[PDB]
């Protein structure tokens, strides 16, 4: 028989398997987490310390969506969930390119947070519990991540959707058009 | 117990797996501490004379893992045996 | 004529057949041991001395289930247990690519143990007694490798198990159904 | 605190953000400034003496991010430990 | 008996076959101890003076297997030919 399913959501899963915390649906639901968003890729543990450290010290969980999590710095971050240090999950970005970013800032001001950019003169290192989106609840498996119900104000919420009303009135083309909406 | 040649340390090695916070780090990121067990007499100069060594037997010690740096196994304890050169510092 | 057979168990047979604890059979018979499961493949007995030692001291056999057991490391082995200093059985690991490291998971949920994965940051130095699973006998020969009742807990299990289950659930392909089930 | 064997000096590394006009640079255009915490007795010769250093505790000095420079963490402070040799400057006033 | 030149000691090095458990290391992994056999007079210094060596013939010594290390045939043993610079310490 039919069947409805309802819910913010994009196309990513985890990047560590060893992440899901309820094997029954064979994904992560991260109970009322703070959110990283890092516009640069993460390859090393050091720039996660100073922000991973006041998480520890916090007591919620943390969802880092960052462009990519590499080894090196997605290894230890298993290690440290897989012990109970932090709960952590790390995701790609949601996109490609100068749609990424843009995106990826739709999803700060949903949480309430900074879009720590690498080429717009800050460093991972100095991010700090401030910069950090909250949300409700995260649900992330092997294919899409969701952000049930963020923290971010409903005001700089229609103003940046006002705005995104207005950029799809100037795409001349149907392919802006499509992804703007 | 060991015997030290000339101007040479031996210490052993301390621990940490985990950093600042408790967030145990990944062996990229993750010792240069150590205590002192036996120290030489000292360096012997072009003059005959014998310079003693500034670290006494017992300090913990910041040094540097160079390549003069060679290991040893004794009473089945890791142990490091070194020059003075190759150590840095005294914690007080 | 007709025949039923009645046992888990892997196809992969002892590495060194100097290993053989009954001639009898022409199989090893390890009473009561400790299990270290590694995702890499291992050619240095450097890495096994930590390990290798608390096993030592502890008295129990051990069986060792890695990608493979190179002869650097694998000729030491031998010797250990040819004297009795450790009792020691080791065997390639199940499978190939991600599903070899799936497999190899589900052993360590069935027996209480960690995957020793090099890739997400756990060097096999240190691992300790912890991170081994254990079981009640282990059967090795030629061909196959059985584990006869893990120490793992059947909540674990049956968690592990629920995922593996939806896991087919999403099996799109009947090859991917074959090997899940 | 932290003591220098022989001749080592302790220093922590800083960073100005700005340049000549208020322009601020990126942390591509922008360390090797830092300042003396502690210093070790001075450098031991053939002839058996002991040649004082000519950093004092609390300069601004200039050094060269060499080979030689090691990294330590302290109160969980990050600082440097390296030789004289591998410092080359002063700032003063 | 065999005669050492200026500085140099004449050992012959003894086995650990077994590791940090007793665990028996193959010879991809495993000596660095010997015992002193003869020993020669010393270093002479640019005032033509001529130190003496701190290792009597007949000591344990633990030392370094560097590159000025050098191998000898001597009645069919096993022998190594060292500067005393590549001695570390003597075990008493």
């Amino acid at each position: 028989q039919d069947e409805l399913d309802v819910v913010m959501q994009f196309d990513r899963g985890y990047l560590s398997p060893y992440f899901i915390n309820k094997p029954e649906t064979g994904a992560v639901e991260l109970e009322s987490p703070f959110i990283l968003l890092a516009d640069k890729k993460i390859s090393n543990i050091r720039e996660m310390l100073p922000v991973l450290e006041a998480v520890a010290k916090a007591g919620k969980p943390l969802l880092i969506i960052a462009e990519d999590v590499e080894g090196e710095a997605l290894a230890t971050l298993v290690v440290n969930t897989m012990r109970g240090i932090v709960k952590v999950a790390a995701v790609k970005a949601p996109g490609f390119g100068d749609r990424r970013k843009a995106m990826l800032q739709d999803i700060a001001t949903l949480t309430g947070g900074t879009v720590i950019s690498e080429e717009i003169g800050m460093e991972l290192e100095k991010a700090t519990l401030e910069d950090l989106g909250q949300a409700k609840r995260v649900v992330i498996n092997k294919d899409t991540t969701t952000i049930i119900d963020g923290v971010g104000e409903e005001a700089a919420i229609q103003g940046r959707v006002a705005q995104i009303r207005q950029q799809i009135e100037e795409a001349t083309s149907d392919y802006d058009r499509e992804k703007l909406q | 117990n060991i015997r030290p040649l000339h101007d040479r340390v031996i210490v052993k090695r301390k621990e940490e797996t985990k950093s600042a916070g408790g967030i145990v780090l990944t062996g990229s990121a993750a010792s240069t501490r150590g205590e002192v067990l036996a120290v030489g007499n000292g360096r012997i100069l072009e003059n005959g004379e014998v310079k003693p060594l500034d670290v006494k037997v017992g300090d913990i010690v910041i040094f540097n893992d160079g390549y003069g740096v060679k290991s040893e196994k004794i009473d089945n304890e890791e142990v490091l045996i070194m020059s003075e050169s190759d150590i840095l510092a005294i914690v007080e």
